[PDB]
RNA sequence: GAUGUCGGCUCAUCACAUCCUGGGGCUGAAGUAGGUCCCAAGGGUAUGGCUGUUCGCCAUUUAAAGUGGUACGCGAGCUGGGUUUAGAACGUCGUGAGACAGUUCGGUCCCUAUCUGCCGUGGGCGCUGGAGAACUGAGGGGGGCUGCUCCUAGUACGAGAGGACCGGAGUGGACGCAUCACUGGUGUUCGGGUUGUCAUGCCAAUGGCACUGCCCGGUAGCUAAAUGCGGAAGAGAUAAGUGCUGAAAGCAUCUAAGCACGAAACUUGCCCCGAGAUGAGUUCUCCCUGACCCUUUAAGGGUCCUGAAGGAACGUUGAAGACGACGACGUUGAUAGGCCGGGUGUGUAAGCGCAGCGAUGCGUUGAGCUAACCGGUACUAAUGAACCGUGAGGCUUAACC
RNA sequence: AAUUCCUUGUCGGGUAAGUUCCGACCUGCACGAAUGGCGUAAUGAUGGCCAGGCUGUCUCCACCCGAGACUCAGUGAAAUU
RNA sequence: CACAGGUGGUCAGGUAGAGAAUACCAAGGCGCUUGAGAGAACUCGGGUGAAGGAACUAGGCAAAAUGGUGCCGUAACUUC
RNA sequence: AGCGUCGAGUCGGCCUGCGCGGAAGAU
RNA sequence: AGGACCGAACCGACUAAUGUUGAAAAAUUAGCGGAUGACUUGUGGCUGGGGGUGAAAGGCCAAUCAAACCGGGAGAUAGCU
């Protein structure tokens, strides 16, 4: 409880940048081909975030090659070496799962202006 | 289902030998009123624990 | 999270549009294939003038899964569609000479190195 | 299993608590004291308590919240205007709970669920 | 020799190299020794040993005695460890967590979560029947139990509904992540037997 | 005066004439891979298409898809496709009613478990003064499967082609145990959107009902698809088999004396139960240190005084639970509820103001509300008592003091 | 073939795989012309077969809401023997 | 049987609706003559479900699904 | 057997008593 | 116009589950067919047992049908138990 807050608050990354579900995204994660050390990109929207200190998450949606890819972050790996918020979008609802059934014109969001 | 044969009446005594009822071990009694009561309840009289709750 | 039945994406030019997996390999009483599991497939729609034909029985192996892919830290990838690879069925080497749409890190090994080399992303 | 589960479902759907709650907490309120079955008394406590918390700060939203969880103008009026100043400074506990035997009809275990200070 | 600790809970501990480890924190306090057990007077050799703390009134006045005998503070409960035949303590000792120190793996024994009255379906992985095509009353029961005149009996150790879990479990082979001797804690990687709160009996892997 | 009959499903259990995995002899055994026979029952031992099928054929797997017994195991466990009631039709036979070891379409499967058994779980008494704990381990149960890749090594072997033993490492399938940190499901007890209608005087705001009205999300818990762990090594005694030394039988001979090796079988090692183990065991600690009477005088029966250790009961309860049981706590108190703070979820409440003819938008505002969560907190409820349990614990013999 | 025993006839189609189905062949065990033959649009809670959609039918079950089952109080059966 | 069955005629409010369907209500009438707890297996009646989607089975049995109005548009075959 | 050797038994039929292998099954 | 179409009342009874000492000696629940007709329904009437009636199932004729029910021949007869 106590002990397990304190194991958990040591490993936080204290840099992570507000964002929120609808905003446009960039992580950039560590691929490791052998030896060989790098960063790649993932752009998307922010379709779900879930707060839970240590064990926090978030979702990002993009089209990918002719392909809708999801991929599910943990938000205190170091994999993820840092995320940016690239435009800020406005919706109502914390999860955005129904972007799933939309492509295109449909799956737009708007710009919030805040 | 059913008895092939008729259960005695010696057998019927021993299932129930588990039927017994506990009396109340023991009554308390208010230190006002000196009514017994059962333990934790309210008396007859409506006190508990001394006062006039009721 | 592919078993018989599966009705599998191609993300090759083979020629196949969509495969049904009859055979998950590699196992008594095996359930299931990921993402770079080998399977047993009938091709079901094909283009004609193809490398295959409906009603051929070849091997794939499969790139996408809706059910996705844990990674170390937790992470998961999870794609909107399932998609494999057609392989010659003595081989194992891909039938395609393209490779369409993202597949993972999971491929990269020495049996489907042609794939990654091909493919335009890799997660 | 129920591990760690609240709330007692006491042979009723989820309506019908609801509306039963409702109803003995305004009967609570008006009476002070009511006489109840013991599981029955010891969920009402999670009931009307926060009704009383709610009742110290009187505003409209919180007027219209007691509104929407009473639907009773006379116990709204009556736990912001005596319950919440008669409890202004005790942190919880606003009821209790007398145990009184058991009932006639049923052998149901019964208790007086009473406000602290009646 | 093993010590007794506490489940608190579970987290995760992420590596440099960006691995996610599920582990167990398991808190253990000073193991104080009441009692050691020798071939002569008691035919085996242990230690036996208490910790945490128990309220005063809780304590009886035989446990009292007994943890007066030894001279230490009574513990929430009493447990022994058999010493191998270069192992030696004295009555009175404490072991820390420390002992783990250079050990990389563990078992771990606790009381499983109890799942009270169970049907053979989440007891025994038995099969559900049809839930459709005709099927009356059976969609969960356990079908046959046994043959037919021979022999005409049912089997000893027949799978059937019963009690399930809250029972004593060991977890083998368990990684050591970490022994963090200031805040008493060992960090086992995976799950172990029981709730958060119960007592767990850590020893390094038998195997 | 009824022993339900085919096939399937569910759940099995044994045999070994062994399908796989293990050990081995012979080979027309170079190697790889086979053949054949011996030992071996520990564990393991396909999914589909067609058909009522069992079977079979076929497709595609697998280390393998064993053979049999168990009322051709299993309908007071399920099914009811086949088959043998009544309806109807075809072919066929018959003058006909009708009929067929022909076909075809349709066509009611009851039982609340007394006893045995089995899975669980209590109560009683016992175990020799009583009590609280920790144990020993007789005995019992669980578990025991295996692929592929790499190294050894392109080495041994082979004209090439190909291609090992032995030993080592990694990673899977299936199965099992635990767990909820993660990924998710559920989440009628949390938040929101929204249709119809009724109500709260009306507006505004809310509530009821319509499957939770319909939906979108989702806390705790439970949970698998989630992720940790397991099968072993080692030891003993062996099977078939292989030997050493060695006579009977000057030789020879694994055997007669003596000695050695030898497998998933056996006994252990690992996990769980376990002293009703009446053969009722051990260790540690705690408690009780009054008086008196009668009498078939004996392990006799009262009386007054005493009431311990501890237990139970009652109450607040639990990640424990059908009930019992088990665990926590009872004011010298965090046991539950409430309350406070936080977290989480939902997603910017109401009211007011501003913009707009208006729907609505914007500000106040990531607002308001927020279960089972976390950290705290005596506000409420866990009572002073009472109750049960006693008062030094048999005889015999031995040893010691 | 609502008729074919041999028979899952044979050939073609459909399926990865089809004793059923559809199209043929004629070797009709044992069709056949008002106890009608062969066709036939429409119709059918009719029989057989295939596909799209759909799904807890299933892989393989999980959780939840209710009514019983369980405990307490009241009343109080039955077959069988 | 104070029994989820059977029993002909007449009357016909409101909002929504094509409606005597259906939902919510009015007038009016009722809560069904054992209750109280608990929150096991299993049974019954329901809700939701990752990935897959008939692999189930004698058989898609059951379930899931479709579902309104207006307009556009609609094949073989046909007794038109 | 050694019979290029040394020092008494040795060979293999027959009949018969008692044993041995042949000999795998399902709670 | 219609033994026309969709669909309540009304009339039926194709499937499933439940129930099977039932709530019920044939039902309940979810679906299902007909619904201006060879329709359905109230009241009354007529047909009588080798007889009736039957869009034909040996169906129905008072929970009874390959010959109703009640009384009688009657203590039929029973080489059977
Ligand atoms: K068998
Ligand atoms: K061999
Ligand atoms: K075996
Ligand atoms: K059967
Ligand atoms: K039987
Ligand atoms: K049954
Ligand atoms: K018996
Ligand atoms: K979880
Ligand atoms: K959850
Ligand atoms: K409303
Ligand atoms: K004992
Ligand atoms: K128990
Ligand atoms: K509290
Ligand atoms: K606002
Ligand atoms: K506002
Ligand atoms: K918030
Ligand atoms: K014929
Ligand atoms: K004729
Ligand atoms: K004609
Ligand atoms: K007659
Ligand atoms: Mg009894
Ligand atoms: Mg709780
Ligand atoms: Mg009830
Ligand atoms: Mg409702
Ligand atoms: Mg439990
Ligand atoms: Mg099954
Ligand atoms: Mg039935
Ligand atoms: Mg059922
Ligand atoms: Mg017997
Ligand atoms: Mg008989
Ligand atoms: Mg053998
Ligand atoms: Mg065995
Ligand atoms: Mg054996
Ligand atoms: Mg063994
Ligand atoms: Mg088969
Ligand atoms: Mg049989
Ligand atoms: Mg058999
Ligand atoms: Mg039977
Ligand atoms: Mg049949
Ligand atoms: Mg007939
Ligand atoms: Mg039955
Ligand atoms: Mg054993
Ligand atoms: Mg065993
Ligand atoms: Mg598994
Ligand atoms: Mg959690
Ligand atoms: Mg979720
Ligand atoms: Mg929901
Ligand atoms: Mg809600
Ligand atoms: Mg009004
Ligand atoms: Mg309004
Ligand atoms: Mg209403
Ligand atoms: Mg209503
Ligand atoms: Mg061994
Ligand atoms: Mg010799
Ligand atoms: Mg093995
Ligand atoms: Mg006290
Ligand atoms: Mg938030
Ligand atoms: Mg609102
Ligand atoms: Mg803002
Ligand atoms: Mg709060
Ligand atoms: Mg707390
Ligand atoms: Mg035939
Ligand atoms: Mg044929
Ligand atoms: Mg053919
Ligand atoms: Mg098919
Ligand atoms: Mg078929
Ligand atoms: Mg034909
Ligand atoms: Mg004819
Ligand atoms: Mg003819
Ligand atoms: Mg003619
Ligand atoms: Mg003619
Ligand atoms: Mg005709
Ligand atoms: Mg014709
Ligand atoms: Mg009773
Ligand atoms: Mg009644
Ligand atoms: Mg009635
Ligand atoms: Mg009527
Ligand atoms: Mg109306
Ligand atoms: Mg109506
Ligand atoms: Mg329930
Ligand atoms: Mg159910
Ligand atoms: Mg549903
Ligand atoms: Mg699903
Ligand atoms: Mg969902
Ligand atoms: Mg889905
Ligand atoms: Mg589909
Ligand atoms: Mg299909
Ligand atoms: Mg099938
Ligand atoms: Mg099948
Ligand atoms: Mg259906
Ligand atoms: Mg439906
Ligand atoms: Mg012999
Ligand atoms: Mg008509
Ligand atoms: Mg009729
Ligand atoms: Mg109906
Ligand atoms: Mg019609
Ligand atoms: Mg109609
Ligand atoms: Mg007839
Ligand atoms: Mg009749
Ligand atoms: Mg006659
Ligand atoms: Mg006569
Ligand atoms: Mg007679």
């Amino acid at each position: 409880s106590n002990i397990i807050k304190q194991l958990e608050q040591e490993q936080m990354k204290q840099d992570v940048p507000s964002f929120r579900p609808g905003d446009t995204v960039e992580v950039k994660v560590w691929v490791v081909e052998g030896s060989k050390k790098r960063l790649q990109a993932f752009e998307g929207v922010v379709i779900a975030i879930r707060n839970r200190g240590l064990h926090s998450a978030f979702t990002v949606r993009k089209i990918s090659n002719g392909e809708g890819v999801e991929r599910v972050f943990q938000t205190h790996s170091p994999v993820v070496d840092s995320i940016s918020v690239k435009r800020r979008g406005a919706v109502r609802k914390a999860k955005l799962y129904y972007l799933r059934e939309r492509t295109g014109k449909a799956a737009r969001i708007k710009e919030r202006l805040n | 289902a059913v008895q092939q044969n008729k259960p005695t009446r010696s057998k019927r005594g021993m299932r129930r030998s588990h039927d017994a009822l506990t009396a109340v071990t023991s009554l308390s009694v208010d230190k006002t009123s000196g009514e017994k009561h059962l333990r934790h309840h309210i008396t007859a009289d409506g006190y508990y624990r001394g006062r006039k709750v009721i | 999270m592919i078993q018989e039945q599966t009705m599998l994406n191609v993300a090759d030019n083979s020629g196949a549009r969509r495969v049904m997996c009859i055979k998950v390999l590699g196992g008594s009483h095996r359930r299931y294939a990921g993402v770079g599991d080998i399977i047993k497939i009938t091709i079901k729609e094909a283009i004609p003038r193809g490398k295959v034909k409906k009603g051929d029985v070849l091997k794939a192996v499969v790139v996408r899964t809706k059910k996705g892919v844990r990674r170390p830290d937790g992470s998961v990838i999870r794609f909107d569609g399932n998609a494999c690879v057609l392989l010659n069925n003595n081989s194992e080497q891909p039938i395609g000479t393209r490779i369409f749409g993202p597949v993972t890190r999971e491929l990269r090994s020495e049996k489907f190195m042609k794939i990654i080399s091909l493919a335009p992303e890799v997660l | 299993m129920r591990h760690r589960k609240s709330g007692r479902q006491l042979n009723r759907n989820s309506s019908h608590r609801q509306a039963m709650f409702r109803n003995m907490a305004g009967s609570l309120v008006r009476h002070e004291i009511i006489k109840t079955t013991l599981p029955k008394a010891k969920e009402l406590r999670r009931v009307v308590e926060p009704l009383i918390t709610l009742a110290k700060t009187d505003s409209v939203a919180n007027r219209r919240l007691a509104f929407a969880r009473t639907r009773d103008n006379e116990i709204v009026a009556k736990l912001f205007n005596e319950l919440g100043p008669r409890f202004a400074s005790r942190a919880g506990g606003y009821t209790r709970i007398l145990k009184c035997g058991f009932r006639a009809g049923d052998n149901a275990p019964m208790a007086y669920i009473e406000l602290v200070d009646r | 020799i093993g010590l007794v600790g506490k489940k608190v809970g579970m987290t995760r501990i992420f590596t440099e190299d960006g691995v996610s480890i599920p582990v167990t924190v398991i808190e253990v306090e000073a193991n104080r020794v009441t009692q050691v057990k020798d071939l002569a007077n008691d035919g085996y050799r242990a230690i036996q040993v208490t910790t945490g703390a128990k309220k005063a009134n809780r304590v009886t006045k035989p446990e009292a005695g007994h943890f007066a005998k030894a001279g230490v503070e009574a513990g929430r409960g009493l447990w022994e460890f058999r010493l191998a035949e270069g192992e030696e303590f004295t009555v009175g000792q404490s072991i820390s967590v420390e002992l783990f120190a250079d050990v990389k793996k563990v078992d771990v024994t606790g009381t499983s979560k109890g799942k009270g009255f169970a049907g053979t379906v989440k007891r025994w992985n038995f099969r559900t029947q049809d839930a459709t095509h005709g099927n009356s009353l059976s969609h969960r029961v356990p079908g046959s139990i046994g043959q037919n005149q021979t022999p005409g009996k049912v089997f000893k150790g027949k799978k059937m509904a019963g009690q399930m879990g809250n029972e004593r479990v060991t977890v083998q082979s368990l990684d050591v992540v970490r022994v963090d001797a200031e805040r008493n804690l060992l960090l086992v990687k995976g799950a172990v037997p029981g709730a958060t709160g119960s007592d767990l009996i850590v020893k390094p892997a038998v195997k």
